RNA sequence: UUUGCUCCACACAAUAUAGAUGGAUACGAAUAAGGCGUCCUUGUGGCGUCGCUGAACCAUAGCAGGCUAGCAACGGUGCACUUGGCGGAAAGGCCUUGGGUGCUUGCUGGCGAAUUGCAAUGUCAUUUUGCGUGGGGAUAAAUCAUUUGUAUACGACUUAGA
RNA sequence: GCAGUCAAGCGUUCAUAGCGACAUUGCUUUUUGAUUCUUCGAUGUCGGCUCUUCCUAUCAUACCGAAGCAGAAUUCGGUAA
RNA sequence: AGAACUGGCGAUGCGGGAUGAACCGAACGUAGAGUUAAGGUGCCGGAAUACACGCUCAUCAGACACCACAAAAGGUGUUAGUUCAUCUAGACAGCCGGACGGUGGCCAUGGAAGUCGGAAUCCGCUAAGGAGUGUGUAACAACUCACCGGCCGAAUGAACUA
RNA sequence: GGCCAGCAUCAGUUUUGGUGGCAGGAUAAAUCCAUAGGAAUGUAGCUUGCCUCGGUAAGUAUUAUAGCCUGUG
């Protein structure tokens, strides 16, 4: 209903997320994933390295600059995720490929946008309680991810803006709901009111 | 089997205190404060008259409700820490060479260091966990006494040192030089 | 095999010159309609009784409803079933409103836990059991004590929506 | 001084427990747990609301915070009995919840002229509101 | 440089559109817990309240939105200025001061619409490019050829030469 | 060719440190067979030399568990190519 | 490799089994509409991230016949059952006490005292104690266990089945 | 006369809804009503012991100051 969505990856099942996430491009929807760094897989964190060691193992055997790409970060990571379930090879594919940006944290363009989620997606709401999970910034870091620690930075930093720009949107909303509590007994808002506002 | 509920007590003596936010306890006591994260296995607390607290599990499998008494236990073990404490004394055992044992300061961090281990010139160093308090016993030949609020960390410290001076290469049936646990109890005694 | 129903099945070994008014047989046969009731019926009289469909016949089949369907019941079902290397029988006990209901609830616990299919189940008894304290297995057990009350925690609310804009909760 | 613990009051799957049936013929309509038959299946009994006694799978219902006293096993005359007397449906549409489910039925019942008069007086309260705002 | 280059404003031409048709509307964290409000002894505190989806919130009336007369109140909103601050992860955006100016449907009026003929997306957006008219700004290099040998099959590389 | 399961016995005593009969279950395609599906208008037919890579059923090296491991030496086994 | 009956492929496209002569479904003029077969409905990919009951966590999980493999034997992993037992006259586990006397029971043995072995499996006192469950000695000795007690107080144990 | 369409009333094929009247069953079973008999996951009452406000615990007690089950109609 947007013309742009943008996911909070956190916590959000990477292969459900890109299933949603590939029907929606494929769809025409453009679509922005932030915060990959904090997709979860299901399964230990040891089983998800062990599959990508194996992922790691195949390779063009006379070039290995021709074999399969194994990209270590969390966001090309949820795009290979993605491409594998996206028909890549066709333009449109590639047009939905191009629909599609994904991003390790917040960068500035997304800190200040609206964040939506995926509850068919969401961990928490999918998982089993008590079922172990991995995390995409630690299995990436494991194999060969360079930036948790500046990503983990900015995220802070990032964070920390946010936090007083709601604490400003806080006092504002308090100000509001106070002005709306009052002209509540007035006629227009009884009539309002009568017809559901 | 998928039990209903399944309940545990955790008995809080007189002068503790225990504060449990989601899942997060906090236990103080005369002897200090602990603090453990539970959040890896979703129990309920709930105080009931203020010298005791119920861990549940509502429609818990086995594991579920093993791990119930396993959080029981553990919250347990943090206010004996907090009463009693928890003291573990060890004796170094050798058959030839003497077991040195000693306090150091390595930019300020307080190693233990063993030396002479049958007869080695290497020295082993196992850093002291924060919150251990390391005695040397008068009155017993050749034993350590590690101290401190956290069972977790005195009992780690112990097996710390005791798998420094594993012995290796050898019949180990015959050189059982080491540093061995002898004793688990608490610091304040007959409480 | 289906949302079951249970029927009474009365057969005949169909009569004679010398022998009229035969010993008109009934089973209560839990089946999804009354073509499989009467097929049921004639698998089981041909385990039991020297007779056919071809030498016997249907003479009333009549869906018995449940006497009280609105009233919670702790039954006892006695059933033998083929494994993969042998036959066994079997005591569960299963809490529902019916007869349909608890047997329903039998074939997809059996299903689950022996992988047994319908063809391989017989159902030999489904009784009420009248008394608790004659209730032997404790996952039924546990659903009987005075005053039970047990919460929903982690509920996950279907969201209609591909998208959410509030990072939900599973309070309840 | 006192150890402090933080409740999580559940809601309870108990006798006398008021739920809202969410999909199904009821679809909307109260009931109350007249007993428990499993973990995810009760036996409930709306008699007010034209709920008939029936065995239901608990995720075809949401439990409200409203309980009042019913005996387990209760029949439907005594469920009514105890309903009338607990005024469950008046405790239930003082809430909130009601209250937002009527809004929504009242807004979806709305028509476009209706929608033209909300629109304006919306606009007046919404310049009400602004001045207040900005004189405060 | 057969008056070249760049930027801005306007006009006119082309050029296409992976696909606008009110608004991508910003805490973080947890989910066997939280949000909001309030109070105090400021905490892993007390009290109240909420969720059970955004079916929300904002916006939304006027020849695709005209021309005018007032009432009420110093509000809302757009425009071009302007004071200052913050933002470097891809900042290229966010906030803010003051005055000017247009609209205001917060309320009450007057005038206009028609014949696109009973519908025909009935053309309202942004992407680049060219050209002309004004204004602002600047006034180089690379390669070939020669040369070097820290290089070299040839290209290439590394050097030098007003 | 390699690996299991049982366990009568060997191992001074003691089945299982190491072995292990009578049986029995397998795996592998580096043996040789069986077959004749591809190739007879033609896939150059031994071995060695050279060179790269792969497998592990690991000889050595790393860290270990076990022993009929006192030391030394050795044997069995695990992670391991 | 060779026969019997039938159906097929050869001679056959089409939908499904990713892929494939034989399998499943269905056999074919050119089109429109509807309904289906076999097979499917997270995304690739048309079609429910449908509903319901359970089971499974795999440091080589598993995922639809033909078909692209796995066995014997095992596992307080977990689930569901069968049978036999113990138990408020006190069960299981756990900690503590006793664990005797005839008697070194009879026999080769060099020695053999419960514990290298052959047979004999008794009696007494018993709440209870094997002519001994193991460690140990050259033999003893000394420890230990069956068995009975002290503490606790409600369920427990074994062999099997899949 | 040609090209492309819109609407209405029909015809053939078909898809998707709203709604009405009947038939059968154990002339559904239920619910409900009336009656009789019961025990318990034992309601009121009563007895006993404790204790922080005031109830619990243990017995008895089959409807009472809740109800439930079964049969019959
Ligand atoms: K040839
Ligand atoms: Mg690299
Ligand atoms: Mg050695
Ligand atoms: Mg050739
Ligand atoms: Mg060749
Ligand atoms: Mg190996
Ligand atoms: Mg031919
Ligand atoms: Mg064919
Ligand atoms: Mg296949
Ligand atoms: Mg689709
Ligand atoms: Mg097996
Ligand atoms: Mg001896
Ligand atoms: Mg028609």
């Amino acid at each position: 209903v947007e013309p742009v969505v943008v996911i909070d990856g956190k916590g959000h099942l990477v292969g459900r997320l890109a299933s949603v996430v590939a029907k929606q491009l494929l769809n025409g929807q453009k679509i922005v994933v932030v915060r990959a760094e904090e997709l979860n897989i299901s399964g230990e964190f040891f089983r998800n390295k062990l599959k990508y060691h194996d992922f790691l193992r195949k390779a063009t055997a006379f070039n290995k600059t021709r074999g399969p790409f194994h990209f270590r970060a969390p966001s090309r990571i949820f795009y290979k995720a993605l491409r594998g379930m996206v028909s890549h090879k066709t333009a449109r594919g590639k047009a939905a490929l191009e629909r599609l940006k994904v991003f390790e944290g917040i960068p500035p363009p997304y800190d200040k946008k609206k964040r939506v989620v995926v509850p068919q997606a969401l961990r928490v709401l999918r998982l089993k309680p008590g079922r172990k999970y991995t995390t995409l910034g630690k299995l990436s870091t494991s194999v060969g991810w360079k930036y948790e620690d500046v990503v983990a930075k900015l995220e802070a930093k990032r964070k920390v803006s946010s936090a007083e720009y709601y604490a400003k949107k806080r006092a504002f909303t308090k100000k509001v709901a106070s002005a709306n509590a009052t002209a509540a007994e007035s006629d227009v808002a009884k009539q309002l009111a009568a017809l559901g506002y | 089997m998928k039990y209903i509920q399944t309940e545990q007590q955790i008995e809080v003596p007189e002068g503790v205190t225990v504060s449990i936010k989601s899942r997060i306890v906090k236990v103080v006591g005369p002897r200090g404060t602990l603090t453990k994260n539970l959040k890896h296995i979703d129990v309920t607390f709930t105080k009931v008259n203020n010298q005791l607290i119920k861990v549940a599990v509502h429609n818990g499998g086995r594991k579920h409700v093993a791990a119930l008494r396993t959080v029981k236990s553990l919250v347990d073990n943090m206010i004996t820490g907090v009463t009693k404490g928890y003291k573990y004394k060890m004796r170094y055992v050798y058959a030839h060479f003497p077991i040195n044992v000693n306090i150091v300061e390595k930019d300020g961090a307080k190693f233990i260091e063993v030396r002479n281990f049958l007869g080695d010139k290497k020295i082993r160093n196992v850093p002291v966990r924060d919150g251990v308090t390391i005695e040397f016993s008068t009155n017993v030949k050749d034993e350590i006494v590690l101290s401190g609020n956290s069972v977790e960390d005195v009992s780690q410290n112990a097996a710390d040192l005791q798998q420094i001076c594993r012995v290796r290469n050898k019949d180990i049936r015959k050189f059982l030089d080491g540093i061995y646990v002898s004793h688990k109890g608490f610091i304040t005694e007959d409480l | 095999m289906a949302h079951f129903k249970e029927y009474q099945v009365i057969g005949r070994r169909l009569p004679t010159e010398s022998v009229p008014e035969p010993k008109l047989f009934r089973m209560r046969i839990f089946a999804s309609n009354e073509v499989i009731a009467k097929s049921r019926y004639w698998y089981f009289l041909q385990k039991l009784h020297k007779v056919k469909k071809a030498s016997g016949e249907i003479v009333s089949i009549n869906q018995i409803n449940e006497a009280h369907p609105t009233k919670v019941k702790n039954f006892g079902v006695w059933v033998r079933y083929d494994s993969r290397s042998g036959t066994h029988n079997m005591y569960k006990e299963i809490r529902d409103v019916s007869r349909v209901a608890a047997v329903e609830t039998l074939y997809q616990d059996m299903a689950a836990r022996h992988r047994a299919r319908f063809r391989s189940i017989h159902i030999l008894k489904v009784a009420e059991i009248e008394k608790t304290a004659d209730v032997k297995r404790q996952y039924v057990k546990q659903f009987l004590t005075k005053d039970l009350k047990f919460p929903l925690p982690h509920r996950v609310q279907k969201s209609t929506k591909t998208f959410s804009y509030k990072r939900p909760s599973t309070f309840y | 001084t006192d150890s402090i613990v933080k409740a999580s009051n559940w809601r309870l799957v108990e006798v006398g427990r008021v739920v809202l049936i969410k999909k199904g013929q009821s679809a909307g309509k109260l009931a109350a747990i007249v007993e428990i038959i499993d973990q995810k299946k009760v036996l409930i009994d709306g008699p007010k609301a034209g709920v008939p006694r029936q065995a239901i799978n608990l995720g075809q219902v949401v439990l409200t915070p409203l309980t009042f006293a019913l005996p387990r096993g209760a029949r439907t005359a005594t469920v009514s009995k105890k309903w009338a007397a607990a005024a469950v449906c008046e405790k239930w549409a003082a809430s909130s919840w009601a209250k937002k489910i009527a809004q929504r039925e009242r807004r979806a019942a709305l028509t476009d002229f209706e929608r033209f008069q909300v629109m304006v007086l919306r606009k007046q309260k919404r310049y009400t509101v602004k001045k207040a705002l900005a004189k405060a």
